[PDB]
């Protein structure tokens, strides 16, 4: 708005998740040579960053599956329950961004590894389901 | 079966592009458009995925193709993309739309005066230097959604009493009014810091005197029958 920079802007939305809004700036700023220098560039830290944090998590719950088989070990429960809601909406913004891309292994390596996981939590002794994609879903 | 036949095509990309037109081709009528626009756009069908986005209130990725490729609709589709979200009271971002896309800068704040972000709309009319709408449209809409509040803060305040009174039917009632509530309890913090820079200094008492009372009213009944206790403003509470 004030300081006639978009480039700054732009790789903020690529942080900030709004690829959506980063999409839309960019065209209204006839500047769309940014959608390979920043946008990009942006998909792919999102990607490393989930789909770190979906198997990093993973093996966390069988870690603790299996030493639970002891009072400070409660917490680890919700927490990873309370992080999973706060990533499902930007989770749900990168599957689709690459499919914007047409980055449609890594946007399903993403999806399907979700599904993996919200289904692994069944034996659960309050979650929210995820609005799969109907258009990558083979 | 298209989930299936793409499934066999999953590394072979030209045998796959058909399938993602006629499965969407089906979606395109079973009201999931965002299934219909996305799939469109990965075959180059991008003015197929416009109306879908616009059947689908994804107004800016119709509009990232729309000034992209065709800049002969970019005014009439954004303006029929209003009339979806002015239904809908997604009046922010009906005003996102009039802001910079029609360029009508008085009615946009007006939608901002019916969605209690009077910090934003103040903003907009002296960044583009248009300071009388400060005591055109703020205030009156400072003024229209302060007696939304006071009746509605009168409704709970009746309704309540008239329901300490009095079975199935009476428990959902108790309820439905306390999530009405907590929806309504952040709306009610951005009408009484404006109209305290407005220097409606009784109408800003007046509004918090009556929300406390009504959750003060509150707390007994619920334990006879989850609270979140309203956060004051230190300058207009005495």
């Amino acid at each position: 708005e004030y300081l006639d920079n978009v480039k700054e802007a732009v790789a903020l939305y690529c942080k900030a998740y709004r690829y959506d809004i980063a999409s839309l700036v960019a065209i209204k700023a006839k500047k769309d040579e940014l959608l390979e220098e920043v946008v990009d560039p942006g998909l792919g830290e999102g990607f490393g960053i989930i789909a770190e944090l979906l198997a990093d998590c993973k093996g966390q719950i069988n870690s603790q599956l299996r030493r639970l088989r002891e009072e400070y070990l409660v917490q680890s429960v919700g927490r990873l329950i309370e992080r999973l809601n706060q990533t499902k909406p930007d989770a749900v913004r990168v599957v689709e961004g690459l499919c914007r891309r047409n980055m449609r292994e890594q946007a399903h390596q993403i999806q399907k590894n979700f599904v993996e996981v919200l289904d692994l939590l069944k034996a659960n002794v309050e979650i929210h389901d995820f609005p799969k994609s109907h258009i990558v879903d083979f | 079966l298209y989930k299936h036949g793409l499934a066999l095509y999953r590394y072979d990309s030209e045998k796959q592009n058909v399938i993602y037109n006629i499965y969407a081709k089906h979606l395109s009528s079973n009201q999931m458009y965002t299934d219909a626009a996305v799939a469109y756009e990965m075959l180059g069908k991008l003015k197929e995925a416009m109306g879908a986005y616009q059947s689908a209130k994804r107004w800016r990725e119709a509009m990232s193709i729309a000034v992209q490729k065709f800049p002969e609709e970019v005014e009439s589709v954004a303006e029929e993309l209003i009339s979806s979200l002015t239904f809908e009271h997604r009046y922010v971002d009906a005003a996102d739309i009039q802001l910079e896309y029609l360029d009508n800068v008085k009615e946009a704040v007006a939608l901002y005066c019916k969605a209690y972000r009077y910090d934003i709309a103040s903003l907009v009319a002296i960044k583009a230097k248009k300071d009388e709408l400060l005591e055109e449209v703020v205030d009156p809409g400072l003024g229209e959604g302060f007696g939304i509040i006071a009746e509605l803060l009168a409704d709970c305040k009746g309704q309540i009493n008239s329901q300490l009174r009095r079975e199935e039917y009476l428990v959902q009632s108790v309820g439905r009014l306390i999530e009405r509530l907590n929806q309504t309890k952040p709306d009610a913090v951005r009408v009484v810091e404006g109209l305290c820079r407005r220097n409606m200094r009784e109408q800003a008492h007046q509004i918090q005197k009556n929300f406390v009372e009504v959750l003060d009213l509150l707390k007994a009944n619920v334990k006879e029958i989850e609270i979140h206790d309203f956060p004051k403003s230190h300058i207009v509470d005495f």
